[PDB]
RNA sequence: CUUCGGCAGGAGAGGUA
């Protein structure tokens, strides 16, 4: 989908497999947080279906023992000083030590200020000990989650079940057109896009001396000549896009390591999976009502959330006993107006438009010059246009199968816009669908015209739990808009513990809040209080992160300030395009007589044991038996229903099913004698009929389509 | 009404499509319109919205654990391709807008139709045919807002001020449309105690009766009344003959109302008035002014001195042991209780801390959504976590979500996460295979007969004398003696009879039946029906879902075992919310 | 037979069901369900189903 | 450009002092730029006349009871400020109420001067039992919208006036509601249904005869900067 | 840092890291 | 009654229709065999007169069968015989 | 009392692409609809000019590349998405844009037709190597509002033509604020402050005028019931 | 009135509510 699931796929430990648990199996002791899985395995990130528990991912820090035992580092600490060696330890080791935790109060000199620290016992138990037999320390906060958790500010505000459910929500984030970086974010984006081989990286230093769209030629400082090649518009095995645009010009000097070349979600070097967006939080009309989501109209005029969706076609050319088939424009008798957009040796043309039912390779195969018809068709719902074209002929020396001629593999790519129905998500477990796309002129807009692109309900925050959104909304006004904290007089008590370079900032800044060392409440609310004004000297945004706001439809103000800010928000791929289905009468299966199963091929919805179980309960009667005999499996029926429909006639009475037919015969085949009695015995024979099932129609009632 | 796609509808209708095409003289046979629908012509729009007029289609959600998981809808077309649903029909089929998606079924015959138009539509089923309670009602948004439009705050604008000297009343109004006249230039408030008089509303049962004491005819009789401007636009909602409330709008109270609508007044008034509610609901919900801010969150102003005093209580515990006197045991067993007593004074502190206005506060207040629990782990202190096992950790977590977790705070909290969500996916089988049996097992109980002439009977409680000399009513009667034929004549201390054999047990009966003091009555059950196949309607008493007689030809069985099985299932489904305090489903 | 069949242990059943000879009535809600009648129960009991409708005399007069 | 569609107006006389005006079809969003216009257009914008102020003889310290009558003084004031005074003059007219024995004072012995017309003449005011008396004198100015009462200006210049708030306007209440057409295949049109309540002294069509042409003398100030500018158009009938 | 070309994104940290990722 | 005018599914009202018949399951039948009669009218117009005679109230534009057996139910035109 | 002074209208000229308005005294409680009427017409109902096609010379779509540009043919699509044009025609009108050898290519190298103004002078294209040309024909139009793009099968066109999207709204930002003198003596009234900001196609004023008159023209659907 | 001629089973993995 996109590089972090692909480098989450791997650093991937299964407990299952041949030789481990199963499904069923497995209990309830396996699946649970163990003691000893500190900086081993991360406790949050795991499936969420019936493998809760028994998939998990490696933690960051680890490595693998020759003997096949995970290993975490320590820094020793020794007569009270921490020392720079770093040590490995196994489980089976580290339950022997009292091991220090990463944020304890060093005197920049190796030794602890307070003589009694917390540690880590054998039996998985906390307890205060002196600072006298302590001999390992944590390497730093961090070490115990994962690389996909790791990429989430304010994790310590979050409950559990939103950190894992936001933690899994990243790895489904579609490739953008434009990708840009968010704008707080934690040190984690630049090492996984590196890590993860998406983008191109110089292997020696060098000047550059050519770029263009396709290559990049690095001469080096000993003559020799290097040149990279770029993958456009590649499909990737999941259906997207994936991109390399190079971001270098035609005189910058490189350094070995350098990132040279961009990807599908990288920006700069820096994995972005989303966009900016400014939020404000309230209700509104009971259009997010229960978690959904209004939107502007910008966000469509200017491709805000837009991506290109590629889809791959295939047809083979097999020799046939009475005769081998091939491929050309020679359909037998039918209209010119269709055959316009294909080639001499009939395919279609780069560039050209497709619907659905249009011919994309024609094909005929000798029946019982026999010439039948048999063509590539686009699948229903379908449409895009034509990218490239793959031929791959026997004679042309080409290792094909056994018993093929020609293989002809055809692109069609398509762009998406956002639109009712698409699912959008953030970082820290928030998720919901598309409700309203709103007009610019009637949303809530700030003093000075700017509307907001996205409302969020408040009913949901509180009773979840997971309020560092709240906090990333505030941090990230104030990144965007940008501050500079009055220290004419001494520095304030708050920004005591602020490093420099953080005392002022321009508009547009991009910051770091790692994992579990990062901005304090204290500082936040200090950094709130001092930001630098807009075009003209207004302050929007008071001390308590809110703003006033007017109303878009009336135009009367909204009667008390509401919180406003910036959100990084990511489309999700789970789109409705690709959910949609409806079916009047399609293929049937051939031992039972029902409708077939599934959205690829014309399948039914099935009416399970509990839907019975609630029509039973209605009181009705005739609707369950109307289902469950014409609709499905009355073969005799379905046809006369159909053509009652047509004509305008009542809908005749039901007959029998088949799945009983077969249930008897397999009855008797299981050498038991099963009959069907009347009131008087007199078995009744329940063979067929003869029946005048003469079509007076002729229009294939839907198991197939329909041609001139 | 439902919101159905084009390209949907297109694909369901489209033999009736197909025939109305080729009546129309768009089409010259049936192959010609079948290809015509097939390829999406211009001239095929036209049709549609005529031959989709008042045809039901079937709605359904899985799982379907009740009766109410399929309902009948009256499709309109629109564009895209998502379907669009009711917010009050979102608690009977479970459904959020987080994902969800639902099945569409077309029904084709008449008898059909006719069930599906009759039986099964959405506007009928409005209560609950497990216990009667109203499932079609205001909540979350629309309490909130019909929780701030009817409220009174003193010392708002333009309130009514009993003074004199100089300016006699300063506030009496003389109608409504004056009162809104005034509050949109900004001299009056919604929220303030103002006179008004009104003339096309009841009065309460006591002013009718002290000023017109015959009758009120309200179309043109004044009265003066004492209340707020929203208290006035909350009741121009309800049915003209509704006497004035005057209170202010918990979810109780409008459950109340709806359940009073519901038994005296038809089905099409109710179904009228709760979309007004509705509407007046999500109009207010966003002038009432909630959002989330990091201002809002307020912390209990001395919760260290708190933790320091248990702190210093628990260090005795801890040297006691560490010398020797106390076992293991007996050890984490006076921690575990130190630190239930610590979060009850944490607890404490930030119900009085915490203003009556704050929007954390009104939200779970107004019954709107959450617990107090929650509200306490936000801002106060989390408390007491749970092993692997089923244990407490003898160590507390001492900070909120707000100041936010440390690394072994956040390592040990993520045990209790993995129970709550390997329940959902493991122990709904339990839930399940209970539900599979109980509808086997009673499939042939069928009402098939009006009444089979029987004496026997139970007898059930009905209150209790106490040693004062007063009745206290029985702690649950509503599920034991509500709705249930009486089957022995109630006489009262040798003499006149209370309540005479057939008559159903409602709310003035069992008031009457209180009022004159008698005890026990005896009913009529299922257990001691005398038919020979199924049971007889006057044995099995009232409908739930209905409020009258059960009817000759009711599947009861099912229903019964539905109503068993769908809220074990549901509870299962939701264990990481419960509050803990004791076990769970 | 059929009801218990369709429930659980299919080939226990069927293994007695045969050995004793049994015989099924088909007056069950599974069974009216399985072979394709209307259960009896709701519209499709004798007293609703079997219902004639005709307009009055003044009615079909007027008209 | 054209507006591809003309919009009509339509009435559905509901009583004789209650209509419902339609207009549709109105093209996507500007069902909602008209309603809240002709909505306060039509509560604030057109002159009327009302009552300001009165004056009862007996009355100077305690304002609670008048001997004589059977009410209180507020059920008297708010008897009087729901009469339908219509004037033609500029400058406050002065009028009185004089009534004696055992009868039901009603609002036809008001004896308007030469000016005022008094429309509804058989409101109820008072009705007094003890062979007592009502002297009223009333003060009918004119204006636009709701007045709050102005506070005594020559404070202790007035003995026993009692100030009152006065209704100006003609019109009671005006509600609207934007619904959803369709045109062709594009369901994205818009109707406004508006709900005008008037007084006994002015139609529900005049007022939306009267709203309408203030509106139409406020945003043609916007056009007099440039005459030849182009914008959207609609054509006659 | 440790990268040659990255941009400069400020940080909130206030410990030191003694090892690499 | 103390309610607006129904619209579209929701007329003629159920309460006032429920007055009628007996149960909720017998109004099902009722309707659905008059429409069924009406139909058979419809259908057997142009050729042999049949006894099936409808509909009895004066029908709309376009209305499907089963409208206006509800509306000749609720206007008492018709008379039934449960078996 | 009736008062008997009617509104007027004022402008002072702040810049060059932004204006602000003076329309006093209106009555209590008149300032913030006027306002949003005046918001909601200027930010959707202005005519203006947008290109809607254009046509490469080697490209038959845009998901490929061109011999000797840096960028693709959607970030072309993309960086052609923020041209300031103007029109006074009723018709398709096709420019040209022909640019070669090492350089940059911005938007005063199209040269603008008959009756066709490129505002614009300096905004970026694309860039060129020593071995790249671009031949570009573009074709711009008028309208109002957002048009999405029009598929080459709707219009019987080839291969080629590429259709983009046309914004033609020449208006950026719009906001309004409304002091109040309420005062005692029931003496108020009010005062309305627009600020209108446009994209150089047209000026602050020439787009109020083109309001009034569209609001001038709907309003009067009440006046003609005397 | 249209002659012949033209199809749909299992196993495993990962996800959504
Ligand atoms: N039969 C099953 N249903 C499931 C399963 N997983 C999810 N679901 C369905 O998804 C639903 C989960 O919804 P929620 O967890 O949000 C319950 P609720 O909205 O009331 O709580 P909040 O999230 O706090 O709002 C659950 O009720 C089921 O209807 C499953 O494994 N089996
Ligand atoms: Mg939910
Ligand atoms: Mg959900
Ligand atoms: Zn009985």
């Amino acid at each position: 989908n996109n590089p972090l699931s692909g480098l989450t796929h791997k650093r991937r430990l299964s407990a299952l497999g041949p030789g481990g648990l199963s499904r069923e199996r497995a209990g309830l002791e396996v699946r649970d947080v163990h003691p000893s899985h500190y900086g081993r395995m991360c406790p949050i990130e795991t499936p969420e279906g019936p493998n809760i528990g028994l998939i998990g991912s490696l933690s960051v820090y680890a490595r693998v023992n020759p003997f096949g035992f995970i290993e975490t580092p320590y820094r020793k600490v020794v007569d009270g000083v921490v020392s720079d060696e770093i040590v490995y330890l196994t489980a089976d080791e580290e339950d022997r030590h009292v091991v220090a935790q990463a944020n304890s109060p060093i005197d920049a000199d190796g030794r602890f200020v307070e003589p009694r620290v917390l540690v880590r016992r054998k039996a998985g138990e906390v307890e205060y000990v002196p600072s006298s037999e302590v001999d390992y320390m944590d390497v730093s906060p961090r070490q115990m989650v994962s690389v996909a958790t790791a990429m989430i500010p304010f994790l310590e505000h979050d409950d559990a079940n939103r950190a894992l459910m936001g933690a899994n929500m990243q790895r489904q984030a579609v490739p953008l057109v434009r990708s840009e970086a968010p704008l707080v974010g934690t040190g984690m984006e630049l090492r996984a896009a590196i890590d993860a081989g998406d983008v191109v990286v110089a292997e020696e230093s060098g000047v550059i001396e050519e770029v263009s769209a396709d290559y990049i030629t690095v001469m080096h400082d000993n003559g020799t000549r290097r040149t990279y090649r770029m993958r456009k518009f590649a499909r990737s095995n999941h259906g997207t896009c994936a991109n390399q645009c190079p971001i270098v010009d035609a005189g910058d000097r490189v350094e070995a390591g350098q990132v040279i070349a961009d990807g599908p979600c990288t920006d700069d070097g820096e994995m972005a999976l989303g966009k900016n967006l400014l939020v404000a939080i309230m209700p509104w009309e009971g259009h997010n009502y229960e978690d959904a989501i209004i939107l502007s109209n910008r966000l469509v005029e200017e491709d805000v959330l837009t991506s290109i969706h590629i889809e791959e076609h295939e047809i083979d050319a097999r020799d046939t006993k009475l005769g081998a088939e091939e491929i050309t424009r020679d359909i037998p008798n039918i209209s010119d107006e269709v055959l316009a957009d294909l080639d001499e040796r009939g395919i279609v043309r780069i560039g050209a438009e497709v619907r659905d039912g249009d011919i994309l390779v024609g094909k005929v195969t000798p029946k019982g010059r026999e010439v039948r018809d048999t063509s590539l068709k686009v699948p229903h719902g379908e449409s895009g246009k034509v990218i490239g074209i793959r031929v791959f002929s026997r004679e042309d020396e080409d290792e094909l199968p056994a018993g093929v001629n020609e293989l002809v593999r055809v692109y069609v790519a398509q762009k998406r816009k956002i639109s009712d129905g698409d699912k959008l998500a953030g970082r820290h477990g928030n998720k919901g669908v598309i409700g309203k796309i709103l007009p610019v002129e009637d949303m809530p807009f700030l003093a000075d015209g700017t509307p907001v692109d996205i409302i969020l309900n408040t009913h949901g925050v509180p009773r979840r739990m997971n309020i560092g959104q709240i906090l990333e909304t505030h941090l990230g006004w104030c990144a965007h808009s940008g501050w500079k904290v009055d220290a004419a007089k001494g520095v304030p008590d708050w920004a005591a513990r602020l490093p420099d370079e953080l005392l002022e900032a321009q508009p547009n800044a991009i910051v770091s809040t790692p994992v579990f060392d990062g901005a304090q409440e204290a500082e936040l609310q200090g950094l709130l209080s001092c930001t630098l004004p807009n075009r003209d000297g207004d302050v929007l945004v008071d001390a308590d992160g809110k703003a006033m706001l007017f109303d878009g439809r009336s135009g009367e103000p909204f009667p008390y300030p509401v919180t406003v800010g910036y959100m990084y928000i990511m489309k999700l791929h789970h789109l409705v395009d690709d959910k949609i289905h409806a079916r009047s009468t399609g293929p049937y299966s051939m031992i039972t007589q029902q409708p077939l199963g599934g959205k690829a091929q014309f399948g039914g919805q099935r009416f399970g044991e509990m839907e019975c179980w609630a029509m039973q309960a209605y009181g009705a009667a005739y609707t369950l038996q109307e289902l469950l005999t014409i609709k499905s499996d009355d073969t005799v029926g379905r046809v006369k229903v159909y053509e009652a429909i047509v004509k305008g006639e009542n809908i005749p009475e039901p007959g029998i099913p088949e799945s009983f037919k077969v249930l008897l015969k397999e009855l008797q085949s299981l050498c038991l004698n099963v009959e069907v009695l009347s009131s008087d015995g007199a078995a009744i024979e329940l063979r067929e009929g003869e029946d005048e099932d003469l079509e007076r129609a002729a229009a294939n009632l839907g198991i197939n389509l329909s041609r001139n | 009404q439902c919101g159905l796609p084009k390209l949907m509808a297109l694909e369901l209708f489209k033999p009736f499509v197909m025939k109305r095409l080729v009546d129309l003289n768009h089409a010259q046979n049936i192959k010609s319109a079948k290809r015509m629908v097939e390829r999406q012509r211009p001239q095929v729009w036209d049709v549609l919205e005529e031959v989709i007029a008042e045809h039901p289609v079937l709605l359904n959600r899985a799982p379907t654990l009740h009766r109410l998981g399929i309902q009948a809808f009256e499709p309109m077309l629109v564009e895209g391709k998502a379907i669009q649903l009711h917010p009050l029909v979102c608690e009977a089929f479970n459904a959020d807008f987080d994902g969800d998606q639902m099945a569409v079924h077309l029904p084709l015959s008449a008898e059909a139709q006719a069930e599906a138009r009759i039986l099964m539509l959405s506007s009928n089923n409005i209560l609950s045919p497990a216990s009667g309670r109203p499932l079609a009602m205001p909540r979350l948004d629309m309490v909130t807002g019909l929780y701030y439009l009817t409220t009174e705050v003193p010392g708002d604008t333009g309130e009514y001020q009993p003074a004199s000297g100089d300016h006699p009343e300063t506030g009496v109004y003389s109608s409504p449309a004056e009162a809104i006249m005034a509050a949109d230039r900004g001299v009056l408030s919604v929220r303030a105690k103002i006179k008004v008089r009104l003339t096309q509303l009841r009065p309460p049962v006591e002013i009718e009766a002290e000023l017109f004491g015959h009758s009120g005819w309200q179309p043109g009789d004044a009265w003066m009344a004492e209340t707020t401007l929203g208290r006035v636009m909350f009741n121009e909602l309800l049915p003209l003959g509704y006497p004035f409330v005057n209170k202010q709008m918990h979810k109780k109270v409008q459950a109340a109302i709806i359940n009073d609508l519901a038994e005296r007044y038809p089905m099409i008034v109710v179904a009228q008035t709760v979309d007004k509610l509705k509407d007046a609901g999500f109009y207010w919900a966003t002038r009432s002014g909630v959002t989330v801010s990091m201002a809002d969150v307020l912390v209990p102003p001395r919760k260290k001195e708190i933790l320091d005093h248990y702190e210093e209580r628990a260090d005795k515990v801890e040297k006691q042991f560490q010398r020797g006197a106390l076992n293991h045991d007996e050890r984490n067993e006076a921690l575990v209780e130190i630190w239930k007593e610590a979060t009850d004074e944490v607890g404490q502190a930030l119900r009085e801390h915490y203003p009556d206005d704050n929007p954390i506060i009104t939200i779970v207040d107004s019954g709107a959504t959450g617990n107090f629990t929650q509200t306490r782990t936000l801002a106060g202190m989390k408390g007491l976590v749970t092993n692997p096992k089923g244990e407490f950790i003898p160590r507390p977590v001492k900070s909120s979500f707000r100041e936010g977790l440390t690394v072994l705070e956040y390592f040990i909290n993520t045990h209790g996460a993995r129970k709550g969500l390997a329940d959902t996916a493991l122990r709904t089988a339990d839930s399940g295979y209970l539900t599979r049996r109980l509808v086997d097992v009673s499939q042939d109980v069928i009402v098939r007969e009006h009444d089979c002439q029987t004496e026997r009977g139970i007898v059930v409680e009905l209150a209790e004398r106490a040693p004062d000399g007063t009745l206290i009513r029985d702690p649950y009667i509503e599920t034991s003696a509500y709705a249930r034929t009486l089957g022995t004549d109630a006489v009262d201390e040798a003499g006149n009879v209370i309540v005479e054999r057939g008559q159903d047990l409602g709310d003035p009966e069992i008031d009457a039946l209180l009022a004159a003091g008698i005890t026990q009555v005896k009913v009529r059950s299922v257990l001691t029906c005398a038919t020979s196949t199924g049971v007889c309607a006057t044995c099995y008493g009232r409908s739930m879902a209905t409020g009258k007689l059960v009817d000759i030809g009711e599947a009861v069985g099912i229903v019964a075992a539905q109503s068993i099985g769908e809220p074990g299932t549901q509870l299962t489904m939701r264990t990481f919310h419960q509050g803990g305090v004791g076990e769970d489903i | 037979w059929l009801s218990a069949a369709s429930f659980q242990e299919t080939t226990r059943v069927l293994t007695d069901a045969a050995i004793n000879c049994r015989s099924d009535k088909l007056n069950g809600l599974k069974e009216n369900v399985i072979i394709g009648k209307l259960i009896p129960a709701g519209t499709g009991i004798n007293r609703y189903r079997n219902i004639a409708v005709q307009p009055t005399e003044e009615a079909r007069a007027a008209a | 450009m054209l507006i591809s569609q003309r919009p009509t107006l339509s009435e559905d006389v509901l009583t004789d002092n209650r209509s419902q005006f339609v207009i549709e079809p109105l093209e996507p969003g500007f069902g909602y730029t008209l309603g809240n216009s002709l909505r306060r257009t039509l509560l604030s914008s057109i002159p009327g006349a009302a009552v300001t102020s009165i004056r009862i003889d007996g009355v100077l310290h305690e304002f609670t009871t008048v001997p004589g009558v059977k009410e209180d003084v507020t059920e008297i004031i708010l008897n009087l400020k729901s009469l339908v005074v219509s004037s033609e003059e500029d400058e406050p007219v002065t009028m009185y109420l004089r009534k004696q024995g055992p009868g039901e004072v009603t609002a036809g012995d008001i004896v308007p001067p030469a000016g005022v017309t008094v429309h509804n003449p058989g409101m109820h005011i008072a009705t007094l039992n003890d062979k007592g008396k009502l002297e009223v004198e009333l003060v009918v100015e004119r204006g636009r919208g709701y007045v709050p009462a102005v506070q005594n200006r020559a404070s202790g210049a007035e003995i026993g006036r009692i100030p009152v708030d006065s209704i100006y306007s003609p019109v009671l209440k005006v509600t609207y509601k934007v619904d959803a057409t369709r045109v062709e295949q594009r369901t994205d049109f818009d109707k406004l249904i508006l709900d005008v309540e008037t007084k006994n002294s002015i139609s529900p069509r005049d007022a939306l005869a009267s709203a309408g042409k203030t509106l139409v003398e406020l945003f043609g100030l916007a056009r007099e900067l440039n005459v030849e500018a182009e914008g959207i158009e609609i054509g006659p009938s | 840092n440790s990268v040659p070309g990255a941009p400069n994104r400020v940080s909130f940290a206030k410990l030191r890291e003694p090892l690499e990722v | 009654g103390g309610y607006d005018t129904p619209l579209g599914i929701t007329n003629p009202p159920i309460d006032e229709l429920l007055d009628r018949v007996s149960s909720k399951y017998a109004l099902v039948i009722y309707a659905a065999k008059r429409a069924r009669q009406i139909n058979d009218y419809y259908n057997q117009l142009g050729e042999g007169i049949l006894e099936y005679v409808g509909p009895l109230v004066e029908p709309g534009l376009q209305e499907k069968p089963l409208s206006i057996a509800l509306r000749e139910i609720h206007a008492d035109l018709l008379e039934h015989t449960e078996g």
